[PDB]
């Protein structure tokens, strides 16, 4: 009802590819928008989406307090919210990822009544993922502040993934142009010599900012971020990642009570999933076409979909409403406003499709968009 | 050296 | 050199508006994609964007080992890139993210000589941080699979989120097209009893799949977890949020070493920047306009970008072709192999874009693009 | 009631 919306967006770490169909789309139809963003290429892009944009990092300045900045970039975005605009903050990667202003200004514009929504984005974690080739799900991951990490003494696990963010900036409370020194450096390389040992690996990753750059994918023991000519290599945009020491055994207690048994089938803890994690210390090679993996793969001459398998059929007019949901704020703001309304005013929807849209139930779209089989209702646990 | 910090932690920023 | 590539890229979570825009580009470059997404909508905007698409769920089947289907998914990429084709393999949220078959298809192709990339994409962790308005950087992140965080005994810490996927199938190794009863749920809601307290809270997220649909944010205590109508609520989509329980106090020592001094101005561990997490049990409000807020932004009149700020100062035809760069793949692919050739055939590059895009230098383009002062190159760390 | 399990871990999955 209210008159005002913020909504905060990502842009990705590589510059303009890595922004979500959404994010863009709130760009374009935002009154009013500002950003911080670390490429020009990125920053040229939003410029050419919309004509009212304001560049939040002419709020940084030599020696002035990051707090103060952060709270100037977050009141300059709710006071376009307070006269009634919808506005849109722009911040690179995922908005919310390692950013104060973001969430500072969402909170106060929630508290006085106003629309208020972080769209997610791809962060500087996410690319780490994707180009050091690891999933946090195996085995776990940790993820700090680099000044945090220090200064609370986070807990290490030596069996999960370790990721510090901002580590170029350990202890520092302010800004300045030109970056920083990073003098307290050699406190974080102590602490991560009492977790992991001189001789342990840690990747300095810096994830591409221009599609045509590779990222640094740089291996060095903690011993070697010593060395002068290596910690002058940590800036900004530096992350690092620390590989696990060692493999977690399995707990008998919940291998019976999760009846995975007999125990004695269970694998050794050094029993990998092809592909093994290439970053950690004396990583055994592990076979892609076990024999099991070969059965699989004869298994595919005779494959066809199973009896429950739900194909895809829907029609042009159902897929393009669903996009222009997805991709025009002003479809979706009409359509969430009067379901009714908005459908029955979609052409060339089958009486289905318009039935689905007036409900508005995600299990209602859902077969008016895929064949349910016979075979999959008589077992279905969606009770209708 | 892009420097586009955006987040500090309680007892460094202020 | 080698024929054929490999690109897996996701479409993040809510259906369409959360893939990125170089997912896209190279879903419709690809000569052939393969697959594995959960909402109809995502699977029919697929389709109109490549006319050669498999779907990998109908390598799913009841009682089928998912190893079996990974192992499956992955060779039907790969024997494509083996015949020379550019593949792209398409997964939800983020294709490295809690997937196998990305991880194994990828490092069977980069071991066979192929060309192998992962794009990052946004993860439903991802959708947390933005729907559960957290940061991970405040108080740190851990993430773990919920069966792994049983059977590994993964350590859990108070102070820090704790995220925990695939809480609907804890001991589950097959498939069923109608779901799991989930009947192991039990022993997972015995740990977090064990590690916080019957009190403490659970957030049960599920991020909006559809465009329109609001995400569920429910707050249990872990006692309610034993509740079989609440236990009922968890599904195939369902993630766990835990707040922290306690906040940590500061190190004196690397408090001393970062010279965080006078120690007596260190806020107290109670201390919080605004705004609070609103999760966390007897969370004490935070005022968002304290003193030093409120000066802060009275400095907003007065303000001017300062001297060292470096304004956007570019032109269409550099704005274009960057742009082109990061939304083509050939025409990546084309600069990739020759700058010089590619430069000297862009129309309408000034001399120092030409000379810029000739080199690829990150740091040549950027001084095309902004405006560097003599006060910012005075100072400037750049030795050169 | 999506059922979009890519992923399984070593003890449970084989
Ligand atoms: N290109 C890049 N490669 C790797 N890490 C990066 C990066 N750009 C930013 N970072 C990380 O992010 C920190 C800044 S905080 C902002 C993070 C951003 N919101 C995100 O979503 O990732 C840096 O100190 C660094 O640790
Ligand atoms: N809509 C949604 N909301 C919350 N969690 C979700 C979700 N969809 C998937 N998940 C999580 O992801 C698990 C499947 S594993 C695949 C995760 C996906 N690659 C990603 O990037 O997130 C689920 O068991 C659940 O924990």
């Amino acid at each position: 009802t209210k008159a005002g919306s913020l909504t905060i967006v990502g842009t990705g770490i590589e510059s303009i590819g890595q922004m979500t169909l959404q994010a863009l789309s709130y760009i374009e139809a935002a009154a009013k928008v500002f950003y911080c963003v670390i490429d020009p290429a990125t920053e040229a892009f939003i410029l050419t989406k919309n004509k009212n944009c304001v560049d939040l990092y002419q709020y940084y300045d030599n020696g002035k307090s990051r707090l103060n900045t952060y709270t100037q970039m977050s009141e300059l975005m709710v006071r376009e919210v307070r006269k009634g605009l919808d506005v849109v903050g722009v911040f690179y990667g995922h908005p919310g990822v390692f950013v104060n202003p973001s969430h500072r200004a969402l909170a106060i514009a929630k508290s006085e009544g106003y629309r208020a929504r972080m769209l997610p984005g791809v962060s500087a974690e996410d690319c780490l993922f994707a180009d050091l080739c690891i999933d946090p799900s195996n085995p776990g991951c940790l993820t700090y502040e680099a000044s945090d990490f220090l200064i609370r003494d986070r807990p290490v696990s030596i069996h999960s993934h370790l990721v510090l963010f901002q580590v170029g900036c350990v202890g520092i409370a302010d800004f300045n142009f030109t970056g920083f020194d990073n003098n307290k450096f050699g406190v974080l390389v102590d602490r991560l010599e009492q977790e992991y040992g001189a001789e342990h690996p840690v990747v300095h990753y810096i994830a591409a900012m221009m599609p045509h750059q590779d990222p640094v994918t740089d291996k060095y023991t903690v011993a070697q971020l010593r060395e002068p000519e290596i910690a002058k290599r940590v800036g900004g945009v530096s992350t690092f990642y620390i590989p696990p020491k060692a493999r977690k055994a399995s707990n008998l207690d919940i291998i019976r009570r999760l009846e995975l048994l007999p125990a004695g089938q269970v694998p050794d803890k050094k029993a990998r999933i092809y592909p093994a994690n290439q970053w950690e210390p004396d990583v055994p090679e592990v076979e892609p076409y076990r024999p099991s993996d070969q059965a699989a793969i004869a298994q595919l001459a005779d494959h066809a979909p199973p009896e429950q398998y739900q194909p895809l059929a829907t029609s042009k007019a159902m897929s393009d409403v669903m996009t222009k949901l997805a991709l025009d704020p002003k479809a979706l703001a009409d359509y969430k406003a009067d379901h009714r309304a908005f459908a029955q005013s979609v052409p060339d929807l089958t009486p289905q499709e318009r039935a689905a849209l007036e409900l508005g139930d995600s299990w209602a779209i859902r077969c008016a968009m895929k064949n349910m089989p016979s075979s999959l209702l008589d077992a279905a646990r969606e009770s209708g | 050296f892009p420097w586009v910090i955006v987040f500090g932690v309680i007892g460094v920023i202020g």
